[PDB]
């Protein structure tokens, strides 16, 4: 019943993709959409048999890769961990089937868009549901691999196929960090699967020599590990890939880039607890990353204009939460508030495809308005997700935000007052520009043109049961799931999560704080609220300061263009490689120095000497 | 176009709509639902669970590997 | 015509062969080298059976692995130094 | 009866005899050292 | 839109770009494909049947059931 | 109109030095902050002892010597 | 136009054939000295300190004296 | 009883059956070498079955005598090692003979005549266990590929890498040669099981060591001599492209297994570095050139460099993981390269071109080309579940365990291998149709259908389930790591 779980969507999408010809547009959606609905429900009697059950199954089918004891078996590992994975990954892919049968309703090739929402889910199945750490890297390969597809599904544009190459590089960097990390994992405890290296990963105390460096075993493999994590999750060093793949279809954006894939990196760190236990130093790097990474993109969301692309930087938020809640060896709560972002951003994510698509394709936000009375259904979905966004009190973003803040502010330490710092700061301009995006594209008079309204139609009835679904999700799942997961010595996680007993902190983080702090991040988001109606609903518009202070055009393009970004490491990363290719290795190495000291260059000499034999 | 109604592609093509997909669609459900059997009757084999459940769950009705390995010391 | 089964080694060492001076009798080299791999091999299967007890003892314990697996987890970790072409701490056969 | 019984006994038979190909490679090894020293010997003949 | 038969009576496009034969006939085989296709038929038929009735000969079958015996003889 | 030799690769407003030294800022932004953690010293501004545990701070129970 | 091989431009046939035909293009200046004496002279060097070094620490960590690299 | 003296005669009955057929008869031309290359082909499957893997001795070993007191002879014995390159190259061939079908009528019998004496030529390549019959066949090959090269080549260049190969390969292999005969006058035969018994002093060591070297860092390019691979290369039909990347460039590699790690043990560990620095910089180097070149059989060629100088590191490495996963690689990568070359042969014999300019858009008009393009474009990049990152992965964990720095080196060889491989299908298949250029277009065959098909079923086997080989190979693997070791 649990291979049934990995294989239905693998055969959905062997189906789909090699027989669709014979099924069409509708029958290739209702045989890949069946199949992930069942993969779903079997996820759910999954959950009720494992998670609550309290009885994990091991299954293995047969072994992958067998040297002398560099053994990577067929194995899947389902814990409590993993059936949470599970019943989130799959329930959203099957919403995110469901939204694209009246999505992609008039694009021409339906079929391969499922087909490759399929692969993708068997994949990321895959990724969750690994027992080694080979197994692991297939499913988090595979995964880049899927979404560089589905990024450039529309071939024929050409920004779409430089935002996937984009992303696959930087996917690329990420995964050359994994393999590092999983290499070092071998050569300490000669093993790759998880139940042995989590079992003996508390022995081993000596130092290896590392690139002409002497560091230690298990913090290097961590950082290492955290490499992979980073360039999955988007985070301060490798996120740049997140932003420009918004490319792509919608329901790409709201599967392969809010729920999961940038949460696969927090999946990987929360799974290898028992391992980034040991290792304090990596711990550190953890937090910082994870503070910068959401102030990051906290202040770049702030002023782009872009619908789709306001979301993308909301998610990078949110991972870097969680990557700098795990980062206080807090991982009940880092998956907690995965699986509550899980819900109120796919839904943030499905609300902004259904008004797009029934605008015509417009993605901007200076043109749109008054759109709250036409699309009654969609402007309450979106405003559920954004008051869940912000951390609206008694809510499914209340639970886990709030949660992490207090646990960050308990943390004494130099790296947790750094973090608490960067994510209060963060709580203001997320509410700000969450706020901006409800008010511009609803609430303020209307700026669109006259053939957007004429042409207008509300989301029917494929594109609403998954938002009815997940807004219920978005309601409740929160306040259901606050008990099991954060509780004060709960047992749901039993084996899958390792806190260690000194970095214990989660009673303190109740009650040992003033109740100001509890209550820092409803004041923060209250400000940014008002301040977001302030400066949009009704203000004298003095953006004249703009067209008047050098200062402040500059800071505006400082902010808008992602802090700089893509556009000083293409030049000093990007193009050098690119001259680094030719004008040297291609230009002088091999072009004609070795030609002119080899056989013709000036060995052709023997003309010029055997024609002189005749003396 | 009027070309890529001539170009053979696994997927369909652009715009592709079958005449009978109504019965193909029938029969790839019940050619998934086939394949479907073995794997399911595969899994409940190879499955191991060392803990017995805290309340009956569905999967003792076929699994029959619950509490086995729990004489771990003889392990293979 | 090859017997029905498992292949049939003889476990002895090579009569003849001196550490002193290996290149003298090739025959006794070749052997010894084979007898050599073959102890190597064994010596790893048996890390691998001791590994997959302490994959068994994780997960049938829990969280009380760390009394309980302690036992087999330093056997295995002792039995892991002398692998064979692994690190360079290679054994002394 | 079945195909796996006469593949099996058909691959049993096809296979080679483990014992005599060591002894051959044994009695290689020493005919040819053996042939070796003689021609290393011829060759030390001088001309005259 | 779900209920509607479809237009495309045949897949557009011919297999392996192949005109079909005439009616009431049938695609004559080139020269090579009887070959090759009986040919991967027998790849099919050794590589099934003779791996899997091979016996198991293995440095990490012999050496198993020699460590495995080596282990609990050391009690 | 000849090809040109690199014909194979091909924020307006900024240049890259100059966007370079803002990115600088931007990062010493962060870097500045965290020097100020540094100088806050929350570590001894903690309002609890340590947590200690029973039985020896669960040696036995952490995998310690029996 | 019965034809299925490419019609080829001029501009693009001449960029490729100066592409391919570089062999016959040095003048022996101080940028590609400069440059074939370092990114084919140095970096190789520096790469071989680092494997020889990164050997020499791996020997004395495990107190077994260096191993003779040449 | 399938012996190695069958497998051998069968491709010199083909060429014989050939080389007295009139030439107007086409069709008896084409069906009698293409069933000379399956029965080879089905000959080699079986002599498969019957490998036994558990004797590190040579198996089916067969003997005839060369010089009248045996000290020399014909010895032909096939090990864990090179079973599985007789496999290759015998299953390249019949792929080889179906490229040129259509064709046919203008090449002749001088083609399958070439290709099965080349056939001929390779099998007893890695059959032989003489150290100087190694080298007849060894350097046997020329004559068919320059003819192969020269004879039925594209443009009036041929003449030139010709000449330029042929130089490259005599320089190589009479240096070797001298090495050859040092050994053969100081030991005083040329037997392989008698030479791996043998001390060597170890001033002789370096010296030979280096001189075998220079012939096989050519065959297997490792950065000064990589120049005559890419003209060579391209420079050649579609076949003849198969045959050098898929067999020709598995020498060098085989002959260091054979010959150069076990017959000096000592110099091997001390070159060790040297190998590192070299496979290292050809990695980074040669990945990277790759980049900033236009000619389709021009890039695939630079990706077999960076993917043959990642072999030579798990080679050196001296364990299970290295050794072992390095021949998986030189199988995956015969299989890969071998099948990329098929892709851009069927892009060249449709339209006359090979520059990426003029090609893009052939997912509208070649879907079935572009399903199978992207396949072989996944396993070239190192994806799980491709018998390239089996080989990838293995090699990485055999270096990392050696030297953390060069296994970090060659790491980076996966992320320029990415970033070429996607960005090359980007441009060929991906993207807008240009009619300007081209506008008649025709999708996969029955031929190239059914070609690859073996392709895709024997990539993905040794992807998912590559015990099958290693379990074959892991005691011939094992005794070689170790043979001046006592302990
Ligand atoms: C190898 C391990 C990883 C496997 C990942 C598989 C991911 C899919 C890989 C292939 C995807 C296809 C990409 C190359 C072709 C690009 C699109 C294309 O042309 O394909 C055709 C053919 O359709 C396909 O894409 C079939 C390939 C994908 C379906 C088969 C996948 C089966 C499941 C994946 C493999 C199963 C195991 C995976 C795990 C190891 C579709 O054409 P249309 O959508 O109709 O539009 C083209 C316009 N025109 C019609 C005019 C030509
Ligand atoms: C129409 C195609 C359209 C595209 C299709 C895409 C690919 C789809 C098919 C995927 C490939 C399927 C291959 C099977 C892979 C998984 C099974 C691994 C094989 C296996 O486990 O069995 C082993 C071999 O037996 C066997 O079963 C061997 C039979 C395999 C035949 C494969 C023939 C490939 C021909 C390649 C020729 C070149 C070979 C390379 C040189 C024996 O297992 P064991 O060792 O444990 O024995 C235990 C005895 N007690």
């Amino acid at each position: 019943m649990y291979l049934l779980i990995v294989f239905l969507p693998l055969l959905g999408s062997s189906v789909a993709g090699f027989f669709g010809r014979f099924l069409g547009s509708e029958g290739s959606a209702i045989m890949t959409t069946t199949c992930v609905s069942f993969s779903s429900i079997l996820s759910l009697i999954a959950f009720y048999e494992v998670a609550l059950g309290a009885s994990a199954c091991y299954l293995r089918i047969a072994p992958w890769i067998s040297s002398e004891m560099f053994d990577a078996s067929w194995g899947f590992l389902f814990d409590s961990l993993t059936v949470v994975m599970l019943i989130v990954v799959t329930f959203i892919s099957s919403l995110v089937h469901l939204y694209s049968i009246s999505y992609m309703s008039e694009d021409p090739h339906s079929p391969r868009f499922m087909c490759y929402l399929s692969i993708f889910t068997f994949f990321m199945l895959m990724l969750v549901t690994g027992d080694n750490f080979l197994q692991l890297f297939l499913g988090w390969e595979g995964v880049g691999l899927a979404s560089y597809l589905l990024i450039h599904f529309w071939f024929t544009r050409l920004q779409a196929d430089k935002a996937a190459i984009k992303a696959m590089l930087v996917n690329r960097v990420g995964d050359f960090g994994l393999a590092l990390g999983i290499l070092g994992c071998f050569t300490l405890f000669q093993t790759v699967d998880f139940s042995t290296i989590f079992a003996c990963a508390s022995v081993p105390r000596n130092s290896w020599i590392f690139c002409n460096m002497r560091l230690n075993a298990i913090s290097l493999i961590c950082i290492l590990l955290f490499i992979g994590a980073v360039g999955k999750s988007a985070q301060i060093g490798l996120h740049t890939w997140l932003p420009d793949a918004m490319e792509g279809p919608t329901p790409v954006s709201a599967l392969i880039h809010a729920a999961t894939m940038v949460t696969a990196g927090v999946f990987m760190i929360a799974r290898c607890s028992p391992l980034f236990e040991y290792s304090p130093t990596a711990l550190i790097v953890i937090t910082f990353a994870g503070a910068m990474t959401s102030f990051l993109a906290a202040t770049t969301g702030i002023l782009q204009n872009d619908l789709k692309r306001v979301i993308a930087y909301s998610t990078c938020s949110q991972l870097g939460y969680m990557i700098f809640a795990c980062g206080i060896s807090n991982y009940s709560v880092s998956v907690f508030h995965l699986m509550n972002h899980a819900f109120f951003k796919a839904l943030l994510f499905l609300s902004a495809g259904s008004v797009i698509h029934a605008m015509s394709d417009e993605q901007d936000m200076r043109k749109m308005g008054g759109l709250a009375s036409s699309f009654p259904l969609t402007y309450a979905m979106m405003l559920i997700g954004s008051l869940s966004l912000i951390g609206f009190p008694f809510l499914t973003g209340f639970y886990s935000k709030d949660v992490i803040l207090e646990l960050a502010y308990t943390k004494y330490t130099i790296s947790g007052n750094f973090a608490f710092w960067l994510g209060s700061v963060s709580v203001l301009f997320t509410s700000y520009y969450s706020f901006r995006l409800l008010f511009l594209t609803f609430l303020v008079p209307t700026n669109s043109f006259g053939r957007d309204i004429s042409r207008c139609h509300d989301a029917p009835i494929p594109m609403a049961i998954p938002l009815i679904l997940l807004a219920l999700g978005s309601l409740f799942v929160g306040y259901l799931a606050k008990d099991m997961m954060i509780g004060l010595g709960t047992n749901f996680w039993a084996n899958s999560l390792l806190v260690l007993p000194k970095n214990e902190i989660l009673a303190e983080s109740e009650f040992a704080a003033p109740t100001i702090i509890k209550l820092i991040p409803i004041l923060f988001s209250t400000l940014g609220a008002f301040v977001a109606y302030n400066v949009n609903l009704v203000a004298d518009q003095f953006q004249r300061a703009f067209q008047t202070s050098t200062f402040c055009n500059r800071l505006y393009s400082f902010f808008n263009k992602r802090w700089f970004f893509d556009q000083v490491l293409n030049d000093f990363l990007v193009r050098s490689f690119l001259r680094f290719g030719y004008e040297v290795s291609f230009e002088a190495l091999d072009k004609g120095a070795i030609e002119i000291l080899g056989p013709y260059g000036i060995s052709y000499t023997f003309r010029r000497l055997a024609e002189r034999i005749s003396q | 176009g009027d070309f890529r109604a001539k170009v053979w592609s696994m997927t369909g093509g652009p715009n592709c709509r079958p005449k009978h997909w109504r019965r193909n669609t029938a029969i790839a459900m019940f050619g998934v639902f086939l394949v479907c059997i073995p794997i399911a009757k595969l899994s409940a084999k190879l499955e191991q669970r060392p803990h017995m459940p805290v309340r009956p769950i569905p999967s003792q009705i076929w699994c029959k590997n619950f509490g086995t390995k729990d004489d771990y010391e003889k392990e293979h | 015509g090859r017997k029905k089964g498992l292949p049939e080694f003889e476990e002895s060492a090579p009569d003849g062969f001196d550490p002193e001076n290996p290149y003298k009798d090739p025959v006794a080299m070749v052997e010894m080298r084979e007898h050599i791999v073959r102890e190597k091999w064994i010596q790893i299967e048996k890390a691998k059976i001791l590994r997959e007890k302490v994959k068994w003892c994780y997960r049938v314990e829990g969280v009380n692995h760390y009394q309980k697996c302690r036992h087999l987890v330093q056997q295995y970790l002792d039995s892991t130094r002398g692998v064979g072409w692994g690190k360079d701490h290679r054994p002394i056969s | 009866g079945f195909i796996m019984e006469f593949a099996e006994n058909l691959v049993l038979r096809l296979m080679e005899n483990p014992e005599e190909r060591d002894r051959k490679a044994r009695e290689h090894i020493y005919e040819m050292h053996e042939r070796c020293k003689k021609i290393k010997e011829m060759w030390a003949l001088p001309i005259r | 839109r779900w209920a509607t038969p479809g237009h495309e009576e045949r897949p557009k496009g011919y297999f392996m770009n192949r005109t079909p034969p005439a009616p009431g006939q049938s695609r004559k085989w080139e020269d090579w494909e009887l070959p090759c296709y009986i040919t991967s038929f027998l790849t099919i038929v050794i590589l099934g049947v003779g791996l899997n009735a091979k016996p198991d000969l293995s440095i990490e079958t012999w050496a198993h059931q020699k460590a495995l015996e080596r282990l609990e003889m050391e009690k | 109109k000849p090809l040109s030799v690199n014909d194979e690769l091909m924020a307006d407003t900024v240049g890259k030095y100059e966007a370079l030294a803002w990115l600088s800022g931007g990062l010493g932004f962060f870097v500045g902050l965290g020097l100020l953690a540094v100088l806050n010293d929350k570590a001894s501004k903690v309002p609890f002892t340590p947590r200690v545990y029973p039985y020896d701070n669960l040696r036995v129970e952490l995998g310690g010597e029996p | 136009g019965g034809g299925m091989e490419t019609n080829k431009n001029k501009f693009i046939e001449d960029w490729g054939s100066a592409r391919e035909n570089l062999e016959h293009n040095f003048r022996w200046t101080r940028r590609n000295f400069a440059l074939i004496g370092i990114f084919g002279i140095a970096l190789p060097i520096i790469v071989y300190k680092g494997i020889v070094k990164d050997f020499h620490m791996q020997d004395e960590d495990a107190g077994r004296p260096h191993r003779k690299f040449l | 009883y399938f012996n190695l003296s069958g497998l051998i005669l069968c491709p010199v009955l083909g060429s014989i059956i050939l080389l007295f057929i009139p030439n107007s008869r086409i069709r008896l031309i084409r069906l009698i070498g293409l069933c000379a290359s399956l029965i080879t082909f089905l000959y080699s499957l079986v002599l498969w079955i019957q490998f036994d893997s558990s004797t590190a001795k040579f198996q089916f070993v067969e003997s005839l005598r060369w010089l009248p007191y045996e000290n020399i002879n014909f010895y032909l014995g096939i090990d864990g090692i090179s079973l599985f390159f007789v496999i290759l190259t015998t299953f390249l061939i019949p792929i080889c003979i179906l490229v040129g079908w259509s064709g046919m009528r203008s090449y002749g019998k001088e083609y399958i005549i070439a290709f099965l004496i080349c056939e001929f030529l390779m099998i007893a390549v890695f059959c032989m266990l003489d150290l100087l019959l190694f080298y007849v066949f060894f350097e046997s090959v020329l004559i068919p590929m320059f003819i192969i090269i020269g004879v039925w080549g594209s443009r009036q260049r041929k003449i030139k890498a010709a000449y330029q190969f042929f130089l490259y390969t005599l320089l190589g292999s009479l240096f070797m040669l001298l090495a050859i005969l040092l050994i053969l006058f100081q030991t005083g035969t040329t037997d392989l099981q008698i030479l791996l018994t043998t001390e060597f002093s170890e001033r002789r060591q370096i010296f030979l060591w280096i001189a075998f070297f220079a012939s096989f860092a050519v065959k297997v390019p490792m950065v000064p001599v990589h120049i005559w691979l890419p003209e060579a290369h391209v420079e050649a039909p579609t076949a003849g492209s198969v045959i050098l990347a898929g067999i020709l460039l598995k020498f060098g590699t085989y002959g260091f297994l054979r010959f150069s790690i076990p017959m000096f043990p000592e110099a091997t560990l001390c070159f060790t570095p040297f190998i590192y620095t070299l496979s290292a910089i050809a990695i980074i180097y040669t990945s990277l050139t790759t980049l900033r070149q236009i000619d389709l059989k021009k890039i695939i060629a630079y990706s077999s460099v960076a993917h043959m100088n990642l072999v030579t590191i798990g080679m050196f490495s001296l364990n299970i993981q290295g050794i072992g996963g390095s021949i998986l690689l030189m199988l995956s990568h015969g299989l890969v390269s071998s099948a990329l070359f098929l892709c851009v042969g069927v892009l060249y014999d449709r339209h006359k071109t090979r520059l990426v300019r003029y090609y893009g858009g052939l997912v509208s008009t070649m879907p079935n080309f572009s399903t199978i393009f992207f396949f072989f474009t996944l396993a070239n990049m190192s994806l799980p579940g491709t018998s390239s990152f089996i080989g990838e992965f293995l090699i990485l964990v055999g270096a990392f365990q050696r030297n953390s720095l060069v296994a970090t080196l060659a790491a980076l060889g996966m992320i320029l291998g990415a970033a070429y491989s996607l960005w090359l299908y980007n441009r060929v298949v991906s993207g807008n149709l240009k009619p300007d250029f081209l506008h008649k277009f025709s999708d996969l065959n029955g031929r190239e259908v059914f070609i690859f098909i073996p392709f895709l079923v024997g990539l993905v086997w040794m992807g998912v389930y590559p015990k099958v080989f290693l379990d074959c190979m892991h005691t011939s693997v094992s005794n070689l790591v170790q043979h001046g070791k006592f302990h």
